[PDB]
Formats: structure tokens, sequence, C-alpha cells
């Protein structure tokens, strides 16, 4: 149980590091009739 | 030459036409088109009222009217000996096109393909907003209830007594003049006559 609650806090840091590089970048939300004259 | 009283020109009936060796004659107030002064033909049968469709260069259109399908070998028989021009818009029917301001008309080409041009002779009023948004208001001479036919009141685009503050309602505000033998109703809804 110790081991899987170090285990938490360890996937949450590393959680963070994930997440930081991938938005690194800008990532802005707002920046027929006829064919023939015989018809 | 030929002559026919089934000549339909100009919103209005149909008119009188004469050919001759010296230009064009065409009766309502006659009007006299020179040969010198036809730049191009545009007869063809895709669009509605087949007959010649000439260009000139006097601010107008010769858009003639009312000739039948074989008349296509007489008039162009009237035109080799002469002229010697031979007659060849858009059929897409697409919303994208571009609008050229020309001399005396308004052409929208869709692609290289000519749809529109109007000329400055039948425009009234035009109106523009902050948007580039170009309203041409014309008004149409209507002269009996026979002879009018389909007229058009507006153009949208994207790129002796008169009273004030009069209150209607057949229901709104807006202004009302009398002409010499009608009267016009103007307002923020519509025009009525």
């Amino acid at each position: 149980e110790q081991i899987r609650k170090e285990n938490q806090k360890k996937l949450h840091e590393k959680l963070e590091k994930n997440g930081l590089l991938r938005f690194s970048a800008a990532d802005a939300n707002g920046p027929e009739s006829y064919v023939r004259d015989s018809q | 030459s030929t002559d026919f009283d089934r000549i339909y020109l100009n919103s209005k009936f149909s008119g009188r036409f004469r050919i001759a060796d010296s230009g064009l004659g065409w009766k309502i107030k006659p009007f006299l088109l020179p040969a010198t002064e036809l730049s191009t033909v545009q007869w063809s049968r895709g669009c509605r009222g087949y007959d010649l469709k000439i260009n000139t260069k006097n601010q107008g259109v010769i858009q003639l009217d009312g000739f039948s399908q074989d008349d296509y070998n007489l008039i162009k028989n009237d035109f080799h000996r002469r002229f010697n021009i031979q007659v060849e818009h858009s059929l897409r029917g697409w919303n994208w096109g571009k609008t050229d301001l020309a001399r005396n008309e308004m052409v929208f080409a869709l692609n290289g393909k000519p749809t529109f041009e109007i000329p400055y002779a039948r425009i009234n009023n035009t109106n523009l907003t902050s948007k580039n948004e170009v309203g041409i208001e014309f008004n149409i001479q209507d002269e009996e209830y026979q002879p009018a036919g389909d007229e058009l009141v507006e153009m949208r685009f994207y790129i002796i007594v008169s009273f004030q503050d009069v209150f209607f309602t057949t229901r709104g505000r807006y202004d009302i003049d009398i002409y010499k033998n009608s009267i016009r109703l103007r307002g923020k809804t519509y025009e009525y006559k």
C-alpha cells in the first residue's frame, strides 16, 4: 500500500512532465446548374 | 432588309426594327445604331430570348429579343457582307464569383465566365454599409399591368406635397409623397407606389 501510494505520487509528478511539453506551442483556437447550352 | 412588328426590347412591351446597310433603326422615339459602334456579338441559345446580343461603344448594350431560331442563318447573312463577324456566358450557377467595375457595366465573372452586365442607365440609387455591402435600388418604369411583366426592385451584394413622420397601420412609421399622378410611400420597410 505504501509502494502504490508512492507510485501514485510518482505518476502525478511525471504526469506534469508529460503534459507540459506537448502544449509548448501556442494552440490558439481562433488564429452545379448546367454543363451545356443545349439544356 | 426585313421588317417585323414582334421584336421585343427593353420591363416593357415589344417594338419594331429596321435593317439597313448604314446601320440599324429601332423604333419603340426612333434610335439609330451605326455600324462603326458595334464591338462584339453574343448571340447564343444558352440564354432565354434567343436573338442577337450586341455590344456598343455608346454606353449601351443592344439586347434585342424576339427572333426565331431560323433567323440566325438570316441575320448573320446580313453580317457576312459588311461586318463578317461570327457569333460564338456562365452556366455553372455557383455562388463563387468576382465583381469587376467596367466603364458602364458591372461584370460578374465566375472564374472566367461573365454572368451579369447591368448598364448604368436603369440605375436609380445606390447605398453602402460599413461591412462593404452594396445595395442598388432601382425603379422600373411600369406603364400598364400587361406590358410591365416581372420587374426587379433591389439588388444586394457583399464585398407636389410630401410628409414626414407619418404613422400608418396598413403598421409602422414612414413617409409619403404625392407625385403628379401617383403617390410614393417610402420608409425602412419598403417602397410602394
